[PDB]
């Protein structure tokens, strides 16, 4: 998780299986990891488990339920404004915990399990030390931003791009999570 | 209602260097 | 002939089979 | 699964090799001008830099290439032939102090291994240990810049 930050990916379902599970809403596959590669019939992104809750961006999850073994699970938290939604972490997952060291050197874990360095420039922004095409970042919405210890600093929200290259990324600080839970 | 969000994969951070087993 | 032989491999991420 | 680090052997010694940018690098003081074995026969080094102690053959099968560091952190981590990770404070562009010194036995056979930044990106290649009374408390390394340079 941290020291150093390494990560791997594993696909667990395909197109046809996903769809049935979307409708059915019942998912019996075994869960493992802090970040789940989430998908709707509309688009695919990421969900990150932090302190017992599985978060992701509202602009991807909407107010949908999450397919689980015991059927669909309604969202625990929903904040259109914070652009966050959260369901209790799937049984089997591992949660990250909020960063407590204020490090400005964040590491964005992408949908392809590539952890990349971003330097914090604002309360909700960091710049890529090595800009990349946005196609790379595509699908990594909801992914985590880790401080050098492997703790959640925020969730990837949008790419600050131009000409198709991404120079920075906007994120939702873990602070917004606490606010959102205290909110609704 | 609309479709349920489906977990189509995972990304594991807990992982640590390991000698890939000969098999 | 006298070569270098790969006798094992390490996956830094811990990825299992 | 694809291994980024290969554990290699020579008639006399065993060391490591690290795949970076499609090339499989190691220490010349281990490999020499040798060829790497392949199910199609011996492959030759694409790169030989006897001055920097660096050699590289094209990446073998079952391997994954590491990404060079672009954050320039000083908090490095060394991975040994036994898969152990060893924190290292980058003192210079080619040297670091183990945050906790270990007997050379522990670092033995790990030359060629990768020096990783907090993002697990290749900062350099482990070249040799720096020990006082048989206790490694520092290591020399070939920075990736050199590797990228030789390409
Ligand atoms: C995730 O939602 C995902 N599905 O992977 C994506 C990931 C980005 C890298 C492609 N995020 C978005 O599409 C966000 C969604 C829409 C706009 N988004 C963008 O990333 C914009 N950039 C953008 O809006 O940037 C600023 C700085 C906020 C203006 C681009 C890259 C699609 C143009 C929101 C913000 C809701
Ligand atoms: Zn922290
Ligand atoms: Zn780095």
């Amino acid at each position: 998780m941290g020291a150093p930050i390494t990560a791997y990916a594993q696909q667990t379902r395909g197109l046809l299986g996903c769809i049935i599970t979307s409708l059915t809403g019942r998912d019996k596959n075994q869960v493992e990891g802090e970040v789940q590669i989430v998908s709707t019939a509309t688009q695919t992104f990421l969900a990150t488990c932090i302190n017992g809750v599985c978060w992701t961006v509202y602009h991807g999850a909407g107010t949908r339920t999450i397919a689980s073994p015991k059927g669909p699970v309604i969202q625990m938290y929903t904040n259109v404004d914070q652009d966050l939604v959260g369901w209790p972490a799937p049984q089997g997952s591992r949660s990250l915990t909020p960063c407590t060291c204020g490090s400005s050197d964040l590491y964005l874990v992408t949908r392809h399990a590539d952890v990349i360095p971003v330097r914090r420039r604002g309360d909700s922004r960091g710049s890529l030390l090595s800009p990349r095409p946005i196609s790379y970042l595509k699908g990594s919405s909801g992914g985590p931003l880790l401080c050098p210890a492997g703790h959640a600093v925020g969730l990837f929200r949008a790419a600050v791009c131009t000409r198709g290259v991404a120079k920075a990324v906007d994120f939702i600080p873990v602070e917004n999570l606490e606010t959102t839970m205290r909110s609704g | 209602k609309k479709g349920s969000v489906v977990i189509v994969g995972r990304i594991v951070l807990s992982g640590k260097p390991a000698i890939i087993p000969k098999k």
